[PDB]
């Protein structure tokens, strides 16, 4: 029933940089604070138990300190494999509670994406529904407009992302486009294409159906 | 070394019934609890619950009470989590955990529920059929449910160019998402690609070769 209220709720930082992650406890809470990273949909890890001692094998550039009610985690000089959820939680009792989570992003150069296109495969096609894929590879940063268009006509509605996360060594995301039609539909068409536009460049790939 | 295995979970129908099972290796002492924490899918952590399983003394979060219920069997080394009247609410990964009687310094790996009524359905799967030196190719793996699917490529000897999107929810309130891997364009046709897609909640697996089209 105690709050733990986390600053900043994401952040980005170039490697090298310093991070500091801030934590504070809407009552006392000694010093019965503990830090923890998580990698998506991964177990999170033990960084710091009671505000400040590092646990067994984590790299000397975490630090943790406290301040009567608030409590920070530094990272002296982050890398690129330190991108992740970091949350801090209290254990005065046991009622534990939890901090919202501070999702680190690492900061990079631009990176134009690799562009590719994949018709439906004729499996699909004899189930009635296309589906028409376009990749993103190993770009930065994360923001970047993809648009479908067929026989040069701007679609919209029947299209979903999807999002890597950050590559652990290169710092760079990948997505995939996917457009939905029917059969029907996509026999009627012969162009179909996908659009990249990041800054000033604009990428488009494409097929012609049937060649 | 120390070791926490979670096993139960998957998916059940809301007002349904689940137990966890969390298996304890390595531990050089019983002067520790036993935790479960859940994260619902793009949400934070949330503890659950806690025992000292060495003499019955539990713990509960509001949002579970008198609904969930944490044991010990200190015979079999295994904490539970009885878990009633499912809400939707309740979907999440839910996690076993220890800490001294410290932090959470081991946890299990984690264990999918997914409270809904909706069908398990196994995935179709479908190639990615594959300019410079670079060529890209991959599995689209379409309209499964529930969560989740892996994939490999070539048995686990291809792994370097990997990438395995998160899935997306259809509107059609199935699961998709691809699979894909960049390779040498001269490597086409001399090497045979194959993506091995799991969905163990359909007991389903599905070898896919991906050949040029
Ligand atoms: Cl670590
Ligand atoms: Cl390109
Ligand atoms: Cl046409
Ligand atoms: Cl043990
Ligand atoms: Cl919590
Ligand atoms: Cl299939």
């Amino acid at each position: 029933d105690i709050q733990m209220t986390q600053s900043p709720s994401s952040l980005s930082a170039s490697v090298g940089d310093r991070v500091t992650i801030t934590c504070r406890a809407s009552q006392s809470v000694s010093s019965a604070v503990a830090w923890y990273q998580q990698k998506p949909g991964k177990a999170p890890k033990l960084l710091i138990y009671s505000a400040s001692d590092l646990y067994s094998g984590v790299p000397s550039r975490f630090s943790g300190s406290r301040s009567g009610t608030d409590f920070t985690l530094t990272i002296s000089s982050l890398q690129p494999e330190d991108f992740a959820t970091y949350y801090c939680q209290q254990y005065v009792s046991w009622l534990i509670t939890f901090g919202q989570g501070t999702k680190v992003e690492i900061k990079r150069t631009v990176a134009a994406p690799s562009v590719f296109i994949f018709p439906p495969s004729d499996s699909q096609l004899k189930s009635g529904t296309a589906s028409v894929v376009c990749l993103l590879n190993n770009f930065y940063p994360r923001e970047a407009k993809v648009q479908w268009k067929v026989d040069n006509a701007l679609q919209s509605g029947n299209s979903q992302e999807s999002v890597t996360e950050q590559d652990s060594k290169d710092s760079t995301y990948s997505l995939s486009s996917t457009l939905t039609l029917s059969k029907a539909d996509y026999e009627k068409h012969k162009v179909y294409a996908c659009e990249v536009t990041q800054g000033t460049t604009s990428v488009t790939k494409s097929f012609n159906r049937g060649e | 070394e120390v070791q926490l295995v979670e096993s139960g979970g998957g998916l059940v129908q809301p007002g349904g019934s689940l137990r966890l099972s969390c298996a304890a290796s390595g531990f050089d002492s019983g002067a520790y609890l036993r935790h479960w924490v859940r994260q619902a899918p793009g949400k934070g952590l949330e503890w659950v619950a806690s025992i000292y399983p060495s003499y019955g003394y539990t713990s509960y979060a509001d949002s579970v009470k008198g609904r969930f219920t944490i044991s010990a069997d200190t015979s079999k080394n295994t904490a539970y989590l009885q878990m009633n009247s499912l809400r939707a609410e309740d979907t999440a990964v839910y996690y076993c955990a220890r800490s001294a009687a410290p932090g959470m310094d081991y946890w299990g790996q984690g264990t999918l529920v997914t409270v809904s009524s909706a069908s398990t359905k196994g995935p179709s799967v479908f190639p990615l059929a594959p300019s410079g030196g670079t060529a890209a190719l991959g599995c689209l793996v379409k309209d499964y449910f529930p969560e989740p699917v892996t994939v490999s490529w070539n048995s686990g000897a291809l792994t370097s160019g990997v990438h395995t999107f998160p899935a997306v929810l259809q509107s059609s309130g199935l699961y998709s998402l691809s699979s894909v891997v960049t390779v040498p364009s001269s490597s086409l046709g001399t090497q045979t690609y194959i993506c091995n897609v799991n969905h163990k909640p359909s007991n389903t697996k599905v070898d896919k070769k991906v050949e040029p089209k």
